[PDB]
């Protein structure tokens, strides 16, 4: 029994379910109030929102771990440790795999939340060096994966263009066995093209900024952003970002996580090769594509020990499958460019996988022993830019899928509780993520499927024919919009040509179709793979094991859309086979300032995260509920009957207390084990009454003390009054 | 008036013990002290009320029959041992029947008609029998209500 409650000394509303009235203005004001009082954590039921303070708060001490450990969720004020205590105990006591999902805009705050969880777990499991070795590897390899997987977009200077899973694994005894990192959804298309105002992945800028002249000469790289098609000079500088210094930080992290100097160097040779591939151009011949200038190709092939004659032929001729008389298909110019790009972006994504695999080696469980895990899943935040392209579509689709299963589960669990307590369900109106997901992922008439079909069909294909196909097939959908599709005289700005709009849980998103076709083309065919496998360069050879003649060739996926869709399924499987918790991260400003709070930005993020819908689905019919006994205990000083030691059963006491406070019987309902209160007004009326009564109880004690003090002294004087009255009077005499 | 003859004499004895001048009156500032010496436990607010009624002529003094009027008000009132006990238990976040001098200092110095610093200082010492392992309020209240 503990009487501590999140309600005690609560700054603003500690659990957003108790916000009243519920709207964006009250939500944002609440988050601003708490943030202004150094409270960065706020709940939505069990869900933790985290606003980044941009300064070190002394709230992650061993003492703070001792406070939250083995304690009930509602007993202490909002903190991430409450969530991690919850997840650790479920792992320890139920032997349940845990997955803590972290959504929202990327940055130092999301990384830190993940580090906080892993470090709480390491601290609390009491396994010492074995668990900290795994934890260190996960944590120190972060700047490495950032360099290769993060990029500056128009909205975020350090944005993750991939999803990352990390865990610490244990045997059922609680002994640490190892750990793992899993990457998903790497945005390969950024390797070969970037929107205006955006960069390619960090590592390219870090390399050309921080490498010595001698290193760049060995990489056959020129120190000039304008020399590489895959990088623009225009957006090359990120303010407050020193790519040279970051280069050194990434190289050092590499060493820390166990990369040898030759390996590190090998990695940079692959980055150089990726960069140089982007300078290859093609012209038509009378055999209809030929490389314009063989200089970059030559230097790439010397750098990588790849046969120049073979690689060049791979760009212009594709080996068709047996068994027909024709062996080689001639590639045209457009197809040669797709090949160049497919090679660059797959060489890159495989490098990225190789890095993760390398990091994983030292923490691999290497035992077939059944294990239970503590996992963190970090998914890139929702995106609504001025220009939304393929990249945003995949990201938003992934966020949509997650919100779907989350809202479904929160709804299903609130219902299972209401039933256990014999409480009536009231239908909750909520946005239907399912049909949006269906619009995107349906195999027969979904957007991804139509994009695939367009890319594979033999006719003339453009982003326009793609749009025209969507207009034909997706116009029946309530949530698909385009200029040529619909509509009600409701003040909507007219949709331009060459775009389509989707109603997502986070808001409507307008997608430009420009580049959809190109970015969906991702065919790494056998001739390319075999050219790579034959490289004398050990890392590159290892990156294309399917090119080994000893490995039987399989059918190669020709499009990106289908791979991303399967990758989304993979991470969902990972999540859904585990016990979930949730941290929703929010940036308070874009200046990275310690107290500065922009309600505009927070409002966008509130929408990206789908928090308001979380609040409604979670609050449901009754904002508050509590077991009768602790409820009575907390409020028994309110009516002068329950005070100080009754009434009857805890349930009886609750009823009589509410009757005497003249709380209308429509404001609450009696559960099988808990009182249920509809509106947070009721709860707060009780709380204001208690706070007044505690002032009275203080006076009770204070008056009793002042009283006992004087009474004691008076009794002393009375006891000695004979002596006192004898000393005032003479000794002698007559 | 409802006071019994024995009560009147008992209150008279205390009234005179704080009648320094022998003029048969006591000061308004001594009112609470005399009331508390006689085993009544008035708040500072209630005290202010009684003074407001008798010092509405601006003298700052109280004589015995108006003192008896004052004593008569709270005569039928009583606060149980359990009330004072449960009032303590409310500021205790454990069910141990113990409370920290730091926490006790907090409640006394911040809530209600606040105890002064010297008063809250003095309270701890009487309350800390097993000094200075913090106060078992069950025992402290037991002693406080001891009649
Ligand atoms: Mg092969």
């Amino acid at each position: 029994e503990v009487k501590s409650s999140l309600l005690d000394n609560m700054i603003g509303v500690g659990d957003t379910v108790l916000l009243e009235p519920l709207n964006e203005e009250t939500f944002i004001d609440n988050l601003k109030k708490r943030f202004d009082h150094n409270e960065i954590y706020t709940y939505i039921g069990s869900v933790v929102i985290s606003v980044n303070p941009y300064r070190s708060l002394p709230i992650y001490s061993p003492e703070k771990v001792e406070d939250y450990r083995n304690r009930n969720f509602y007993e202490l004020s909002p903190h991430i440790f409450a969530l991690s205590d919850e997840a650790y105990r479920s792992l320890r006591d139920q032997d349940k795999d845990q997955c803590i999902l972290i959504t929202g805009e990327s940055g130092a705050g999301k990384t830190e939340a993940s580090k906080l969880v892993m470090s709480y777990v390491a601290a609390v499991c009491g396994k010492g060096a074995e668990v900290n070795q795994v934890k260190e590897q996960l944590l120190q390899s972060t700047p490495v994966l950032e360099a290769f997987g993060n990029a500056k977009t128009v909205r975020n200077d350090n944005s993750s263009r991939f999803g990352k899973y990390m865990d610490i694994e244990f045997d059922f005894k609680g002994d640490p066995l190892g750990g793992v990192i899993s990457n998903y959804l790497l945005e390969k298309s950024r390797v070969v093209k970037q929107p205006r105002g955006e960069r390619n992945f960090h590592v390219f800028y870090q390399l050309l900024s921080g490498a010595s002249e001698e290193l760049l000469h060995k990489l056959k790289l020129e120190r000039d952003f304008s020399r590489y098609n895959y990088l623009s000079l225009d957006s090359a500088k990120v303010n407050g970002v020193d790519d040279a210094a970051n280069f050194r930080t990434v190289r050092n992290a590499m060493q820390i996580v166990g990369f040898s100097d030759p390996e590190a160097e090998s990695v940079l040779e692959v980055v150089a090769a990726v960069l140089k591939l982007g300078n290859i151009e093609f012209k038509p011949e009378s055999d209809e594509s030929k490389i314009k200038d063989k200089n970059e190709l030559k230097e790439i092939c010397e750098l990588t020990s790849i046969d120049q004659v073979v690689l060049e032929r791979a760009f212009s001729f594709r080996t068709v499958e047996a068994k027909q008389e024709k062996v080689s298909t001639t590639l045209n110019v457009a197809q040669a460019y797709y090949a160049r790009d497919a090679l660059a972006k797959n060489l890159y994504s495989r490098l990225f996988s190789w890095l993760v695999n390398r990091i994983n080696e030292s923490i691999k469980a290497q035992t077939k022993v059944r294990k239970k895990v503590m996992g963190v899943l970090d998914i890139y935040g929702f995106e609504i830019f001025e220009d939304n392209s393929f990249e945003q579509f995949i990201i938003n689709y992934c966020n949509e899928k997650l919100q779907q299963i989350f809202i479904e589960l929160t709804l299903k669990e609130e219902q299972e509780e209401y039933i256990r307590e014999d409480i009536e369900w009231t239908h909750i109106d909520y946005f239907n993520n399912a049909i949006i997901c269906d619009l995107i992922e349906n195999n027969t008439n979904g957007i991804l499927a139509m994009l695939d079909e367009e890319c594979l069909r033999p006719g003339t294909v453009t982003d326009e024919t793609f749009l025209e196909k969507l207009n034909q097939v997706c116009a029946t959908h309530q949530h698909f919009e385009s200029r040529m599709s619909k509509c009600r005289f409701l003040n909507d700005t007219t949709l331009p040509h060459s775009c389509f709009r989707i109603q997502h849980y986070a808001g409507k998103v307008l997608y430009q179709v420009e580049g959809f076709v190109d970015k969906n083309n991702d065919l790494l065919y056998r001739d390319l793979s075999q050219a790579m496998w034959k490289a004398g360069h050990a890392l590159i050879k290892s990156l294309f094991p399917e090119g080994n003649p000893a490995k039987v060739n399989l059918k190669r996926p020709p499009t990106a859309g289908s791979q991303f869709k399967a990758s989304v399924a993979t991470l969902m499987k990972n999540l859904q086979t585990k016990n979930p918790n949730y941290i929703r991260c929010i940036k308070p400003n874009d200046k990275k300032a310690a107290h500065i709070f922009s309600e505009s930005l927070v409002c966008h993020q509130i929408r990206y995260l789908g928090l308001l819908e979380n609040v409604r689905v979670r609050r449901a019919g009754y904002a508050f509920r509590q077991a009768y006994e602790p409820c009575l205990e907390r409020y028994k000083m309110l009516c002068k009957q329950t005070w100080p030691h009754w009434k009857g059963p805890a349930r009886s006491g609750v009823e009589v207390l509410f009757n005497e406070l003249e709380i209308p019987v429509e404001e609450y309902s009696f559960g099988r084990s808990k009182i249920f209160i509809r509106n947070p007004r009721t709860l707060f009326q009780l709380e204001d009454l208690r706070k007044q009564r505690l002032e009275d109880l203080a006076t009770l004690i204070q008056k009793i003390y002042r009283g006992w003090k004087c009474r004691t002294h008076f009794l002393l004087m009375k006891g000695l009054n004979d002596i006192f009255e004898a000393q005032k009077i003479e000794w002698h005499e007559d | 008036d409802q006071l019994t003859e024995e009560q009147i004499a008992e209150f008279k004895e205390a009234f005179s013990l704080f009648d320094k001048d022998g003029d048969g009156t006591i000061t308004t500032k001594e009112l609470g002290t005399v009331m508390r010496s006689l085993g009544q436990n008035p708040t500072e607010a209630e005290l202010q009320d009684m003074i407001n009624e008798v010092d509405a002529d601006g003298n700052g003094t109280i004589d015995f029959p108006e003192f008896l009027t004052m004593m008569a008000r709270k005569m039928k009132d009583t606060d149980s041992e359990e009330e004072i006990r449960e009032a303590f238990r409310v500021f205790d976040k454990d069910g141990n029947g113990y409370i920290s001098a730091a926490e006790l200092r907090h409640v006394m110095t911040n809530l209600g008609e606040k105890l002064t610093d010297e008063e809250v200082d003095e309270m701890i010492r009487e309350a800390d029998i097993d000094g200075d392992g913090q106060v078992n309020y069950e025992e402290f209240v037991q002693m406080m209500t001891a009649k």
